RNA sequence: AAUUGAAGAGUUUGAUCAUGGCUCAGAUUGAACGCUGGCGGCAGGCCUAACACAUGCAAGUCGAACGGUAACAGGAAUUCGCUGACGAGUGGCGGACGGGUGAGUAAUGUCUGGGAAACUGCCUGAUGGAGGGGGAUAACUACUGGAAACGGUAGCUAAUACCGCAUAACGUCGCAAGACCAAAGAGGGGGCCUCUUGCCAUCGGAUGUGCCCAGAUGGGAUUAGCUAGUAGGUGGGGUAACGGCUCACCUAGGCGACGAUCCCUAGCUGGUCUGAGAGGAUGACCAGCCACACUGGAACUGAGACACGGUCCAGACUCCUACGGGAGGCAGCAGUGGGGAAUAUUGCACAAUGGGCGCAAGCCUGAUGCAGCCAUGCCGCGUGUAUGAAGAAGGCCUUCGGGUUGUAAAGUACUUUCAGCGGGGAGGAAGGGAGUAAAGUUAAUACCUUUGCUCAUUGACGUUACCCGCAGAAGAAGCACCGGCUAACUCCGUGCCAGCAGCCGCGGUAAUACGGAGGGUGCAAGCGUUAAUCGGAAUUACUGGGCGUAAAGCGCACGCAGGCGGUUUGUUAAGUCAGAUGUGAAAUCCCCGGGCUCAACCUGGGAACUGCAUCUGAUACUGGCAAGCUUGA
């Protein structure tokens, strides 16, 4: 298989690129409470199919621009 | 230089620089002719200039002045531009 | 690195006999044993709880002749070893070579047995050992060297050892002047006037 | 290149060598790839003074690893049991 | 077997309970200072000025690549490179390692775990090649410039230096057809052969390096907005390689309260100190990573450097000069000056381990192995043992009886570690060199290779460890404290003075608190003081605290983000749980052992590294999705 993250599209205003927010759920190292953390990745979106809100599906690839190193696999859910 | 072998290395590297510089200039001159012919949109001449460039970049790559990957890049980039000249 | 002063002032401060003399006389025939030393020695000490812990530690130290840095290291090892820390600390002091040599009878006191060890007159399993703090293992054979078998103090020391209770974890042959260390002495084989739990608590203060 | 040599440890006047596989450029007691045995030159009798993993040594030699002269001698005495 | 682990006290009041700060007992250190000081072992030693540096040394090697002959040594007769060899020169390889430092760096780096678009000397495997030519150049010779550094002109010469040509496919470009690219010899022996070694191409391995991503890694909001190659796209260029890496054009984006930007501080980690733990503090030595090399900038050569003991430019300093011009960079080792409370010798040796070059012998190696200096730390040992009442003298105290110092001393018996003297004497040595005989090779009993045997040899440490002998208790004890916390009390002196002090406090003419003394207590080759960290401090409280009146509920609301979510079924498997696999460097810590006479120290094997990722399962609980229910609204 291939490692794969899944997140939600928060920006699609670039040509062939999207910003995807990935949510993680981790235990706080001191206080033990489970908190939500977010990471925003720049993702390559050929065909420009994704819209702001869709739940997508991304994988890691070679660098494609200064900030892009991830590429869109599929759309899991459309907004 | 303070060390005897450092002195000789300086003399040797300077001699190698002049030798390398003339060959590098020579190779670049031949590559420029292909780009100049492509500019003029002359496929006949562009294909000609490509043909004497090709043994030049290959021999220089074997002699260690450029890398094989660089020689391959020039040949690929120029071939791709020559074939679109039709 | 060794206490070199009067020996009975120690036993007088601790209010008991520390076996610091050979035993040819009675500790009361050489000193005022029940009186602490000094000008104010006749006063009645109101020992705090710390003072009672301290005096118990100084007693065990003064019996075996160990200084504080070495004794603190015995305690650290006793606490590290599995089992009852207080008993582990007594077993480590009873394993010392200079103590084992004295309990075997080769020395009149622990100081004399230490001089015999220091002056290269003792062997362990057949090798000269002049380290007073050497730890004797079970089944080890301690013996007197040949050039020291003729010393007059070793027989004077062997004639005072039967005047005392025979240690049952050893096995001496006064003839060949050699003994075997069969096992570590249990807590029961050791004196009952030593309250080692006071020492363990002192080192948690 | 990759070599198989002795790293000097132990104490003063009482060396104790570890047999290591290492890039030869690295310092004697520095970065190494894999430890494959030891060698105690002042070992007492009845004490193991030399142990080598000859299957790991043979694995690295098959990948081009050279061998120092002292480790070569140690391999011989070990094979000559 | 490897989680045996947790102490309080003083001080606010006339007294009390609470609250609350302050202070103390502990452990620790790259320590410093004061007093004192016997020996050994193992370690440690510029924390400040990344200040400036005299002198010596820290990188060379190869004649088996080459022309050669300055030696000196032979062979030949002042002559001959003829040989062993070898100065200078060409060429190869090394000089990018090893060693130093922590200035910069707050993520560009580091740590953990992943990843794709790459190169990689020496080493290693495979398959093929290694044909035939050419033009130079140093050295050298002649003349010549300059004070020097450093050059100029002419002529000659060699190669594994350099360049064509040939050869050209599991290689490069291309859909294809096709087109195109390499190379070097040297050495030993032999009735040109043979062996050894090197050269070239391609494909692998191994090692090293470059690059990408995610999470982690200081403080500040009395820094809230930042950014135009900026964010993305297309095309060209560029790199070993992906990429705004770069350029042109298009789009108008990208980052930020999950803290951007700005400011201050800082090398990161394994670990270390402390702590019952959770934490807190910290990053010296040792090992991994990074960065830097007088300051700023740049590239060249090269497999690899934008290069500590290389090059070029600029700058500040030092120096030389004939005034035109030149030289240098200890944060390598040692050392000097300076700064500082404070940190060592201008040592020996390549014998061992390792590195460079060499077929090797060997040469080089301030790496390293050792020695010197310093109680800086840890650990071990000694400074005597037994006897000895006259309870002597002398001191101190005394109600004058005595008490104490005190078995202490003297005396009398003994031992002799260590130091001193003399004698013996391991181990770190593996090897390499000569011989041999056998086997492998070859046309060859030759050479070479391999494996045995034989013979002589290699230790800086070093007067080694260690053992034996001689002599005589002979050479060897100090420092702080004694009102309470806190173990240990008297006298004399002083009289709110002199002084002590961590705190409570002490000192005013009967001071157990100042100073001396006698006595005592605690540690002991050390003991005190100061600095600094954690502890005690549940006194930032996750474990583990508070808010009516002690400090503390916003004047009251509404409400976005955020946190939290009644009940039932199904589904999902993110959280969670179980198991597996990979990784979590070694050292350190811990457990069981082993070796130094013991210990410190060294070391074998385990455990641990409480994490991350992947895979396979579990489905109660939490989350998501779907459908409800009515008790909250
Ligand atoms: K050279
Ligand atoms: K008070
Ligand atoms: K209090
Ligand atoms: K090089
Ligand atoms: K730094
Ligand atoms: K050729
Ligand atoms: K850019
Ligand atoms: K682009
Ligand atoms: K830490
Ligand atoms: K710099
Ligand atoms: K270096
Ligand atoms: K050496
Ligand atoms: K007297
Ligand atoms: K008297
Ligand atoms: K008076
Ligand atoms: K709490
Ligand atoms: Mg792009
Ligand atoms: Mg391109
Ligand atoms: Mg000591
Ligand atoms: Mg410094
Ligand atoms: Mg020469
Ligand atoms: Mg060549
Ligand atoms: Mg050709
Ligand atoms: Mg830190
Ligand atoms: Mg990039
Ligand atoms: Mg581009
Ligand atoms: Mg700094
Ligand atoms: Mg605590
Ligand atoms: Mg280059
Ligand atoms: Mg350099
Ligand atoms: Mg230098
Ligand atoms: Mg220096
Ligand atoms: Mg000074
Ligand atoms: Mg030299
Ligand atoms: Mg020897
Ligand atoms: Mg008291
Ligand atoms: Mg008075
Ligand atoms: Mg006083
Ligand atoms: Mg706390
Ligand atoms: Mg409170
Ligand atoms: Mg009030
Ligand atoms: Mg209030
Ligand atoms: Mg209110
Ligand atoms: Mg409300
Ligand atoms: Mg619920
Ligand atoms: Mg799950
Ligand atoms: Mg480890
Ligand atoms: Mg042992
Ligand atoms: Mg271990
Ligand atoms: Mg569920
Ligand atoms: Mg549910």
């Amino acid at each position: 298989k291939i490692r794969t993250l899944q997140g939600r599209v928060v920006s699609d205003k670039m040509e062939k690129s999207i910003v995807v927010a990935i949510e993680r759920f981790v235990k706080h190292p001191i206080y033990g409470k489970f908190i939500k953390r977010t990471t925003k990745l720049h993702v390559h979106d050929e065909n420009n199919e994704c819209g702001i809100g869709d739940v997508v599906e991304i994988r890691e690839c070679r660098p494609l621009s200064k900030t892009k190193s991830w590429t869109l696999v599929r759309v899991v859910e459309k907004a | 230089a303070n060390i005897k072998s450092a002195k000789k290395r300086a003399i040797q590297s300077e001699k190698a620089r002049k030798h390398n510089a003339s060959r590098r200039s020579m190779m670049r001159t031949f590559i420029k002719k292909v780009y100049a012919a492509i500019e003029a949109g002359d496929k006949a001449a562009a294909q000609k200039a490509f043909n004497e460039m090709q043994p030049i970049v290959d021999r220089q790559a074997a002699k260690g002045l450029i890398h094989k990957n660089k020689a391959a890049r020039h040949k690929a980039n120029l071939t791709a531009q020559i074939n679109k000249l039709a | 690195a060794r206490y070199l002063g009067p020996k009975l002032k120690l036993s007088r401060r601790e209010g008991t006999d520390l076996f610091l003399k050979s035993g040819v006389r009675a500790i009361d025939t050489k000193c005022k044993i029940e009186q602490a030393p000094g000008q104010h020695g006749a006063r009645k000490p109101r020992l705090s709880d710390y003072g009672v812990q301290l005096r118990e530690k100084q007693k065990v130290r003064r019996i075996y002749g160990v200084l504080e840095r070495q004794f603190r290291n015995y305690y650290k090892e006793a606490a590290r070893l599995k089992g009852n820390t207080g008993e582990n600390l007594l077993a480590l002091l009873e394993g010392r070579l200079d103590n084992v040599v004295y309990r075997m009878g080769f020395g009149a006191t622990r100081a004399e047995a230490r001089q015999l060890v220091s002056h290269k007159a003792i062997m362990v399993n057949g090798r000269v050992v002049n380290i007073a703090s050497y730890q004797v293992s079970p089944n080890d054979v301690v013996s007197i060297r040949e050039k020291a078998k003729k010393q007059s103090r070793v027989k004077a020391a062997l004639e005072l050892a039967e005047q005392r209770e025979k240690p049952t974890w050893l096995e001496v042959d006064a003839g060949k002047m050699e003994g075997t260390f069969k096992r570590k002495p249990e807590r029961s084989d050791l004196s009952a006037d030593i309250n080692e739990h006071l020492i363990v608590e002192l080192y948690s203060k | 290149m990759v070599t198989i040599r002795l790293a000097r440890h132990g104490a003063k006047k009482r060396p104790f060598y570890q047999v290591v596989v290492a890039d030869s450029r690295n310092a004697r007691n520095g970065r190494f790839i894999e430890r494959v045995g030891f060698f105690n030159p002042i070992a007492s009798e009845k004490e193991e003074g030399t142990r080598l993993d000859l299957d790991r040594i043979a694995h690295w030699v098959g990948q081009g690893a050279t061998i120092s002269d002292r480790v070569a001698a140690l391999i011989k005495e070990v094979n000559k049991a």
